[PDB]
RNA sequence: CGGCCGGAAAGGGGGCCGCCCUCUCGCCCGUCACGCACCGCACGUUCGUGGGGAACCUGGCGCUAAACCAUUCGUAGACGA
RNA sequence: CCAAGCGUUGGAUUGUUCACCCACUAAUAGGGAACGUGAGCUGGGUUUAGACCGUCGUGAGACAGGUUAGUUUUACCCUAC
RNA sequence: ACCUACUAUCCAGCGAAACCACAGCCAAGGGAACGGGCUUGGCGGAAUCAGCGGGGAAAGAAGACCCUGUUGAGCUUGACU
RNA sequence: AGCAGAACUGGCGCUGCGGGAUGAACCGAACGCCGGGUUAAGGCGCCCGAUGCCGACGCUCAUCAGACCCCAGAAAAGGUG
């Protein structure tokens, strides 16, 4: 559909889109800053160790009460931490853009993501029950994740 | 209104940052002045804590209800390996404070000190040094040391010298070995810069700094404790039983147009791990380390004049928490600051001493070494053997 | 380009505002010898305009208070940061300009040091009247490198002075190099004396 | 061009010894001749091989490291440290 | 006179401020910080609603007149430490 | 003073609410008579974590204590009808 | 009493501007948007425009000096300073 950015070369490029994925926005966007950069390959390997808590996400903007972890002096920060659900719901999504580049004929070993975008979702309807008869919304929020990948040598 | 009935403040403010120190190693903050009239000699020793035990005395101070009696006293036991000289430092004076003129190490360093310029061991290729220890076999290099060593003859106003422990000698589980900055005190800059540069890579005996019944000054890291309470790191009043939000709190804190809450309330934090300086310890006994001669091992470390037993001051089953001394110790009269395997600064006095108290000299009679590790009732193993007899076991 | 002030013998609050203003103007100016700054009025009076000073600091967390400084040469930078507009841009920039020194660096011993005749103790004030050294107050109220400074600049006094006898003689050799030549420079020199140069 | 020393309070390409080439050319007076004489007009004239950054040059001289994560330790510790 | 550096207590009675007494002590000085200090504590008394007694009022009720029992909420926000 | 359980701590997952002129370092002065903003000074350094109750004349409810209203209700009587 | 109540006139309320560190009432002066010049009251060591006048005449030493109406603090008395 509409993408948020479009690619500098459409021929070398691929791209994925998750609309309205049940996964926290505030983790999500986190990790998303950390992934930008990185290869493909890189970007993959670095995602498991997130699960397996070898590398961690520095949480940068949404870090209020965020325990900090020996892990985030790697990027320069001290807050850090590793979301399951955040990493594992965009790491289908370049086993999903990594279908896209071969389909399209692009050389899946040297393809570097540059733009990722994560926009927030409708918000989910729950509640929660309070002190005197007392009822309290108990908003989700999923979010929507684009991300264009690009050959590059 | 004014406080109903006056009590003194909690807590010296002296030690007010009660946070945990920066260093680990005890550092010397002042050393002893010098005067170039006595000979050159050490001003500081660096030893670690291994346990405490009783002692038996004459005490010989006149005009008291105790002269003439046996006493005991509780004595800290402190291993103390001989050093190893490895460099020498220059401070030039100026007008802003004291300035570290030049740096001089030994041609080649042992690699216990070698274990102190990495964060990792391991992984490291161990290069440092090399090739600095290239400029002793060149004569270029030669009359470059030798003029840097002029240099400091001219210029440098105090000389200390970087000399390190031997964890090849201690049963620590560490083997990183702790330099340390010590200042020469003696005669002038020449001879003084001489004598260090002779002591180079040389063993340097704790006989050599100090001597028995003499007051030095012990430096160290408090033991750990962790985040605490007012009550507990502050020494504060419990609240009643009735409180509704805690009792071992501190009540009210500050008044209302003093707006901010000041720096002199007793607030919680860190508890332990803070630097501090004893001063007046008093050597009772320079003990000797275990030392081989006609095949079997010297070990009486223990003995007195009275005594005259072969034991050593290791007590039954060893040190609790700390291993067994094998080298050389120092025996200093009360608890000193440190756990057990903490690195303790030993330090001569900053004070003339002229006391009753610091110029009396002490003769053991008696050392207890039964053991720590529960409530022991034998000093020798071969004394419980006499005792207990033959066991199921033989 | 660079102002060289010798602050021995000058007073504190005149040397003060001539370069603040200076200051403001561009112009970098080197204030040395602050330990020869002097003040008007008897030594027990400026004490205790010091230690009062002193006595001045925020109750609940003395760190954040003034910070009271006891080098001769930051308290004269103390007295010009009074007399500036340091909250502004332009201020602090100034301040940037100025440099205090304690004794005389190795970067300043061997150059010309300028004097304010405006801002002098023997100008400004009556032969009667009682003064404060500076150095001496500083040392008794926290300075800890008085005869740490009189040391050193004991060790440059000499040092000019063979510097200083050594330039009297190559210029009593200039001096008497005239006097073997006047028959050959006279077309020179009377030039040079019609116009008012040698005269 | 090589050394030699003098510098430590925040340290100079400072001086001296000899070098193979250089001219009384250096500078001041006076002769000869030349130099876009851009036809009245502005930020001209230096410190300026100024500082920094990529890329291009040519060769010589060289060096083949650490930190962090992980794990362990527990003299430490809410988590970090 | 200089002098606030350092100290100015444990208890019987009363909610008490105040006050008196016992004992020790070098002394048991006077005070401020929203008559310091209730998101630090207590609810003993003032000062609700239930009651008892004395005085006054025909009465409902009143009493710086006594007695009794009477819910003491919230920091996870900013600053300060 | 020490020990135990559940918390509080961190992490996997899920996840609000009160409150919010703008937002928050102080001394003195004046001011509508106790300033985070104004004046003069002291000064001032990213992002944060665990506590903490000094301050924000903190949050809760158009003060019930006092007074006015030609606004009322429950009750009493020798008030009027 | 920065309290309450009167008489004349002027101000604030209703009003900005320069000055008095700040300021409802003080001093000067009231306001369309600008350029040049000149002043009022205040000032001319720095903040801060202006004395960086070869300013005049004297007084005063404070170990609590003094510094500009409103106005922000002082008396009787004493001094061989």
């Amino acid at each position: 559909v509409r993408y948020s950015l479009d690619p500098e070369n459409p021929t070398k490029s691929c791209k994925s889109r998750g609309s309205n994925l049940r996964v926290h926005f505030k983790n999500t966007r986190e990790t998303a800053q950390a992934i930008k950069g990185m290869h493909i390959r890189k970007a993959t390997k670095y995602l498991k160790d997130v699960t397996l808590k070898k590398q961690c996400v520095p949480f940068r903007r949404y870090n209020g009460g965020v325990g900090r972890c020996a892990q985030a002096k790697q990027w320069g920060w001290t807050q850090g931490r590793w979301p399951k659900k955040s990493a594992e719901f965009l790491l289908h999504m370049l086993k999903n853009a990594e279908s896209n580049a071969e389909l399209k004929g692009l050389d899946v070993d040297s393809l570097v993501i540059e733009h990722i975008q994560v926009n927030k979702a409708p918000k989910m309807r729950r509640r929660t029950y309070r002190a005197h008869g007392r009822i309290n919304p108990y908003m989700s929020s999923p979010c929507h994740i684009e991300m264009i990948l690009t050959e590059k040598e | 209104s004014h406080r109903k009935f006056s009590a003194p403040r909690h807590g010296s403010l002296g030690f007010l940052p009660r946070k945990r120190s920066s260093r680990h190693r005890g550092k010397v903050k002042s050393f002893p002045k010098d005067d170039p009239s006595k000979p050159v000699h050490l001003t500081a020793f660096l030893g670690y804590k291994a346990g405490m035990t009783h002692i038996v005395r004459e005490v010989d101070r006149p005009g008291s209800k105790v002269n003439k009696k046996e006493v005991v006293e509780a004595v800290t036991i402190v291993e103390t390996p001989p050093m190893v000289v490895v460099g020498i430092v220059g401070y030039v004076e100026t007008p802003r404070g004291l300035r570290t003129f030049k740096t001089v190490f030994a041609e080649h360093i042992s690699d216990e000190c070698k274990r102190r310029f990495y964060k990792n061991w391991h992984k490291s290729k161990k290069k440092a040094f090399t090739k600095y220890c290239k400029k002793w076999q060149d004569d270029a290099g030669k009359r470059q040391l030798d003029k840097d060593f002029s240099s400091m003859k001219k210029y440098c106003q105090v000389i200390r010298v970087l000399a390190h422990t031997q964890m090849r000698l201690l049963p620590l589980r560490q083997k990183k070995a702790h330099l340390m900055e010590i200042q020469v005190n003696g005669g002038t800059v020449a001879e003084k810069l001489d004598w260090a540069r002779e002591r180079l890579e040389q063993q340097v005996p704790v006989s050599q700094v100090f001597g028995q019944d003499e007051m030095i000054d012990v430096i160290g890291v408090t033991k750990g404790k962790g985040y605490k309470g007012v009550t507990s790191r502050w020494h504060t009043k419990k609240l009643p039983r009735k409180t509704h939000r805690g009792l071992r709190k501190v009540a009210c804190i500050g008044a209302w147009h003093p707006a901010r809450v000041a720096f002199s309330v007793a607030r919680a934090g860190q508890k332990g791990y803070h630097h501090r300086t004893e001063i007046n310890k008093k050597i009772y006994k320079i003990g000797q380390g275990y030392l081989i001669k006609d095949g079997k091992l010297i070990k009486n470390n223990a003995s007195t004049d009275y005594d005259l037993s072969d034991k050593s001051i290791n007590p039954l089953g060893g040190f609790v928490h700390y291993g067994e001394v094998t080298n050389d110790f120092v025996m200093l009269k009360g608890c000193v600051v440190g756990t057990k395997k903490r690195v303790l600064t030993l330090r001569k006095s900053l004070l003339v001493q002229t006391k009753r108290r610091a110029l009396e000299k002490i003769d053991l009679k008696f050392i207890d070494t039964t053991s720590k590790f529960g409530h022991g009732r034998f000093q020798t193993v071969e004394e419980k053997k006499a005792f207990m007899g033959p066991l199921k076991k033989d | 380009q660079v102002l060289v002030l010798d602050g021995r013998g000058h007073l504190l609050g005149r040397l003060a505002a001539i370069v603040a203003k200076q200051v403001l103007l561009g112009r970098k100016v080197v204030v040395v010898r602050c330990e020869g700054i002097n003040i008007s009025g008897n030594f027990y009076r400026n004490k205790l305009k010091y230690l009062a000073f002193l006595r001045k600091r925020m109750n609940t967390n003395p760190s954040r208070g003034p910070y009271h400084f006891r080098a001769p040469s930051r308290i004269f930078w103390r007295t010009v940061r009074g007399m500036l507009p340091h909250k502004t841009k332009r201020g602090q920039a100034a301040l940037d300009r100025l440099k205090v020194f304690d004794g005389i660096p190795p970067p300043y011993d061997k150059k010309k040091r300028m004097v304010v005749p405006a801002a002098l103790k023997v100008v400004r004030l009556k032969p009667t009247r009682k003064f404060a050294y500076l150095g001496r107050l500083a040392h008794e109220v926290g300075w800890k490198y008085q005869a740490v400074t009189a040391t050193l600049e004991e060790k440059r006094k000499e040092k000019a002075k063979i510097h200083y006898r050594k330039k009297k003689q190559l210029m009593r050799l200039r001096k008497q190099a005239e006097k073997n030549v006047e028959k050959k420079i006279s077309k020179f020199t009377d030039v040079l004396k019609t116009h008012g140069l040698l005269v």
